[PDB]
């Protein structure tokens, strides 16, 4: 099928600073990547869909962006409440997947 | 005679892949007189020939199953557009393959001609390689009513087939478009703008053979000739949608490009006008002072600059006023 | 208003079964899909299987696949996910989630998953 | 042509209705029921509240704000009796302008432009109508709208709007629909005058791309005016039986404002096109100048170098020995070339 | 009644006429208490109110005449649309006038709107400074058809006399286009895309303009109202004539200006070409000669240029041949 | 001779139909008095035949081919009841499509255009159609028609074309047409694309009229558009007594399809404006690669020239002279500044 | 200058806005089927009694510029006064007027001189009273001579009809001037085209501009003749007569395609300058990769010789070995070598 490898596995930062969280596709993935947090013991959120497109709710300090197979995620005001790990998923065939996650805690 | 037109001649085979209710039977052989009593069998038959350059093969197998010689250069006749023809005891299909590389981005096109008849489908290929193998799938391990079904069911999953490569075509065509876009509107590059050309003819070339396509799907199911029968007529309907929505994204992507180079083209005479400035600006700072040197050059005697008061840092110092006065002077107007 | 709840979760014995109750309120399951997502301990999230109601659509992940099996009840608006021949790899928390279909291009649509359940906790030992 | 049928699309399961579009926020029912005497007006979150003013005899009009509520929709249209396929195409925002005659309602596809003034970003919006016998259905997307002079018009019994039954909501509807383009088009106007001015005073790329926005702008305009006009045509010389004869005079009246609408469109257009061309001149003329700066510098110091290097090769003959030694005799030649260059550059009114 | 753009504001006068063959009567003032002279029927009433400064007056003779005052704010308004009206008891119609000066390239629009009840002309103006004197003086004269008639020919003086201003307009337009254009041919220079641009917009808002006001004349025309007597039709018929003419004139003007631009650019780049040409022509002559001025200057040991009737002249001799030849190859090519 | 010069067309007596067209060379007529179970064929080249016809029960299409002759349209038109003043619009090549109704036949004008490829032209054949009581009258000027695909309904069962009477055949006629106007779009659309591609890529001096006789070509297709969608809205919108009122949505999907081909017409103007205007930036372009090439040699080599120069001036006690390392400094120093140049100007924005 | 009448006297005023007033002679056609007769007089009153005669005559009043004899003549016939100061004013767009007695109808002439590619008009009335015909003309020369010849010697049905074909004959000489018209400048676009193409020069903006101006003041005249022949056929006024309206509908046709043969022109007229403008540029392309091949050739040489003629006492190449032609060959090589590069990418 299709592999979402997230890089990095972890990250460390501050209050403020710009978080970028990649995430690269097997094959091509037509703008079909969704982005979740997930904080522990609790169910995932929606943050971002179509790569760019914001979920109602999300603050817009969350952004994302594609360049053809690669995307990203970013924060660009890191708050106590961005702390979790965070998810890219893709859904562009029936058998829909999910990256390796990625750890956000404090520097 | 037979003549063909392309150029892949590298290769030749025949494959072959009867079916039924209780089992399959499969050759990969190289004999036309093996694969050609196949015609009467009541269980269906697909009929694979890889290389339709041997042009003797090609001829042979047309006479035994009764397909009117225009047909015949039909087949052979690779630079063709899509259409399909219906007669009394076949129906005469053209499709087109398309490979593309992401590295060399070009569109390469493989003709196929389909040919339905009863209880028998035959396949013509130029080279190896094709996108039926779901289909051979399918019909190995039963994973589908494909062997419960006729030969028409046969085509139907051979169209459906083409058309989900032209949807991974189009996925590749939209992740070219999507890193493109940005490649021209935040930078201008030498290779963005034929690449954009590029892009453009492609989409041309998916243009004039999408919509073809389409009008051979709407003639397999709107108008019914005998050998589709009426319980094949919902999947080829299923299968023209499918058309109708590649072509869309097609129309979509070609206004695009085409919106990219028109700014790029609207771009171009300020960028005239800059480099003609940079140009007179080092003209203009350097021809004089060379003729400065020039002058003090010359094989003359009784010249007054022998040692007159450093004759030589005097004549710098004179460079450097000729050359500051002629850059303020630029940008006190903005050039 | 819009809410998922999951039962059914509990301690099988390797090689067993169990089914899993999506109580669905709020919305009508109808009109939208189900997903069933779990989560290894320790391990991120794998998606195991999707059910279209209306049309009876199912997929599901290839180490699930002919081995789980996922149902919708329009009547009583839930959806179901049933674990057969279950190895100990597949003790995890089950998520139900819900998704809609949006549009990109004319050939392509994506699908994201707005609502969760809280999960249910499936073990599978001794 | 065909028996109209959903449209079976792939990698999506048969049976789904998706939601072609941008806008997710915003979902509201706004229900406005009124007679001659009497009125009432509610705005709602659950449909099933909204349903019951199917079967009703004072005319009704429901606003249903956010279609990304395929529920919402799939639930309405099932209980009006809609087509599917009419529900898809309501879901469906990428098409023009659209009119289709059903036995029991009329279905039309018109589209609201918000033009904004930063930016210069025309924005689209479909909004969809389906007149049933007593109610006239309204699908939005976002918040917002042109209709708050018809719904003044009912609050305060302004107009004849009460007296009247649903056909003439309907054309209120459009009417206020395609008046909202006169503002549009006169709006464009003054950006066309800014645009006059900067490109009389100021020539760069920002005002290429502007021109072409403006461009592309114009060309969706026609694009979409034109299917209007044909909808409101068919409006006007079809007679449904759900309009009444006594309605027709006013969709008369809306198609001859599509007629000035598109006048106006095509004069901006080919004034913008003027404007392309005067920047083109303004461009050129500033080439022209900086272009006569170089011709001028080399015209005059390509031959005094190269004098100076004929003066200045050295050979074992020279004709140094002559003239007074020529040094001074040969500079003041130097400078007669180029005063002659000069005036005759200034003879011709070189700059 | 109380609101109106009115971008000028100054004193407010009235001027009253009313005339016959036995009697000959004008009176001026400043205030509207003169309600006698209105509703007499006897003799035609044409009274001129310079101004519309102050609301009040109109309000006071629309309470006095047929009101329906969803119009007075349109006769108040002086940006709306030259338009029509067929409400009882007058008739309602929306005009324009302009006035063009040439050293500042500005038409100013001055909007005028006439309403005319039973042998009562009410006519409205805007400012102080009228076209309309020709009336007046073909009053004061006491000649034409003007006496005779019942109240329908004042109408059709007062737009024949617009008319002929635009007709002296377009006359004055006409010769700024013919100045322009020799500008173009022989003179051309920098600002004149200014000037022709500004004669581009001044015509496209004279088309928008006339072009509503032939259908005006049309409806009013061919459409005609209960109260004209039907005497002089043709008279109203011309009027139609006549602006169908302007909306022509108008029209070719634009097409004339839309080419003179492009005349223009063609000058400029032929310019560019001209200048191409010689900078093309200099550096090709010079540059070989001065490589080869400089490669003479090599000065080295052994040089074979020594003797040889001296290289002196042979290489000043080369040069200049080389350098006519390549002129003379210019010269079939018609460069230089 | 031809129509920039109009000789011809001046000295003629009035009373007598006379021939505006330019082929004068093919006349046949083909009549197909086809009905619910049998279908007659008769191809001739005599008018005695075609008269019986007047009266028949049955759905009868008469196709005379070649209207240069006088007396046959006249023996035609006076036998079929045909008004004088109609004649001669049938034979009128040079005027637009229209339809004039009339108590008992409905005249219809219509023009159909064949592209040539190998010369990029637009031809056009004057088509007339009269529907007169149950027989459909066709006149044209030149053998070739679009029609083949009805002639073979009539002859072979596809549809229900013989079930019906001649309204039908009248609407058939009409969609086979706007079909062919349909296929004349998309051979226009590929001239288009192909003249596209020689603007964007290779300018030369014979694009340029070829790209204005598309825009003629394209006017004139416009300008024929126009009246057709017309002429289709008074075929339904008001059907007169001779249609049946079972064919409305018939022509009611015709002038669907001529919305189609209107937009389409005008989306091919817009292009064709465009051509021209994009040609001009492509020379700018192919200038302005040229351009940058002679800027950055200048660059690079009138600053060394004016070094080598100063450095190189002949005049006593030179500062620099009698030091043995200034060689190789001068060309380190030249070097770097080329180098310099290079990187400024080719590797990040040339 | 055109527009003076209009300010002043509404009514009418009696001025001839002309400027030829060398001639003035008068010429007058009395005919019928078996007579014949013809005379030129410079009388006024001359013609006043062939006017009473049952048979049509058509009198023809060439240099009007006096106007006591035009008002004469108009008081004789009781002319409106409308149609009296029409008469006289010369620039007047074409305009058919009809009237309870008689009906006013004004065209416009036109002669084309090849040397000079100029467009002059002048104007002509038609009025049909009674049974007689008006002709007034601003000067001497016209090129109705082919109905002149036709009543001098019998040809045609001219003779057997009354007044009515007198002016159809009138309206179709005309008709036939103007195709000559468009024919002749058909000539002059062909020429220009061709120059256009194969030789572009300073003067053809003016020429096109010039051409440019001459059709629209073509079309402006054709189109009110087209709008005079429509209201001549449809409006069916009372004077003209039966057996006579299949002429002038043939008039009308072809005045439909007169109109289309100048639009055509003023589309060729559109494309010529377009055309230029490609030429223009492709040469300016040209005449800079002329320079920059010229350029890139002979700066880097110079460079070159000047590197090795400093005033340097280091030098090696200072008889190194033979140097000059060293240096000769290596310069020669560096041409070589760029002037290969080139011819590759067509410069
Ligand atoms: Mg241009
Ligand atoms: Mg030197
Ligand atoms: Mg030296």
């Amino acid at each position: 099928d299709i592999q979402m490898t997230q890089s990095p596995s972890s990250l460390s930062a501050s209050v403020g600073d710009r978080v970028t969280i990649t995430c690269r596709a097997s094959q091509s993935v037509s703008s079909a990547v969704a982005w979740y947090q997930q904080k522990p013991g609790k169910a995932p959120k929606l943050l971002i869909y179509s790569a760019s497109s914001l979920y109602s709710g999300v603050p817009s300090r969350f952004s994302g962006s594609r360049s053809g197979t690669d995307f990203t995620l970013t924060i660009s005001s890191l708050q106590p409440e961005d702390f979790a790990t965070y998810y890219c998923q893709q859904s562009s065939s029936s058998l829909i997947t999910f990256g390796q996650g990625t750890k956000v805690e404090i520097k | 005679t037979l003549v063909y037109t392309g150029k892949y001649r590298e290769d030749f085979e025949i494959e072959v892949m009867n079916y039924s209710i209780e089992e399959f039977r499969e050759f990969k052989t190289t004999d036309v007189e093996s694969v050609l009593p196949f015609r009467d069998s009541s269980t269906p038959t697909w009929i694979n020939i890889t290389g339709i350059h041997r042009t003797d093969v090609v001829q042979r197998v047309g006479e035994f199953f009764g397909i009117h010689p225009l047909v015949l250069e039909d087949i052979l006749n690779v630079h063709q557009r899509p259409k399909v023809e219906f007669f009394e005891n076949y129906v005469f299909i053209v499709l087109k393959m398309f490979t593309y590389d992401k590295n060399l981005h070009e569109l390469e096109s493989e003709q196929v001609s389909l040919i339905l008849t009863k209880n028998c489908v035959l396949m013509f290929q130029e080279k190896i390689g094709d996108v039926f193998d779901p289909v051979r799938e399918r019909i190995r391990y039963n994973r589908g009513i494909i062997r419960k079904k006729r030969a028409d069911y046969l085509l139907y999953s051979l169209i459906d087939a083409l058309v989900d490569d032209y949807f991974v075509l189009l996925e590749k065509i939209d992740d070219e478009i999507d890193v493109l876009e940005e490649e021209v509107l935040e930078r201008p590059e030498k290779e963005t703008v034929q690449r954009t050309h590029q892009l453009k003819r492609n989409l041309v070339e998916l243009r004039k053979t999408i919509w073809p396509l389409r009008e051979v799907l709407s003639s397999l199911y709107r108008d019914v000739p005998p050998l589709i029968e009426k319980e094949t007529v919902p999947y080829f309907r299923d299968v023209y949608d499918h058309t109708i929505q590649i072509a869309d994204t097609v129309e979509t992507f070609r206004d695009i490009v085409s919106g990219l180079l028109d700014v790029y083209l609207s771009s171009v005479s300020n960028k005239t006008n800059e480099v003609m400035k940079v140009l007179t600006i080092i003209a203009t700072i350097f021809m004089p002072l060379t003729f400065i040197a020039g002058i003090y050059g010359m094989n003359f005697e009784y010249m007054p600059e022998l040692r007159w008061k450093w004759g030589y840092p005097v004549v710098l110092a004179v460079m450097g006023v000729i050359a500051v006065i002629m850059v303020v002077y630029f940008k006190k107007k903005k050039w | 208003e819009v809410q998922l709840v999951e039962s059914g979760g509990g301690l099988v014995q390797p090689g067993g079964s169990l089914r899993l109750s999506c109580a669905a309120s709020g919305f009508n399951v109808s009109y939208y899909s189900i997903h069933w997502v779990r989560q290894a301990p320790g391990k991120g999230l794998e998606w195991v299987a999707s059910i279209s109601s209306s049309s009876g659509s199912t997929s599901y992940a290839d180490s699930v696949k002919g081995r789980f099996t996922i149902s919708a009840d329009t009547s009583k608006n839930t959806a179901y996910l049933q674990m057969n021949s279950l190895r100990a790899e597949d003790t995890a928390v089950y998520y139900c989630a819900r998704s809609y279909w949006y549009y990109i291009w004319s050939y392509s649509y994506g699908n994201a998953m707005d609502y969760w359940g809280q999960g249910t906790l499936v073990t599978v030992s001794s």
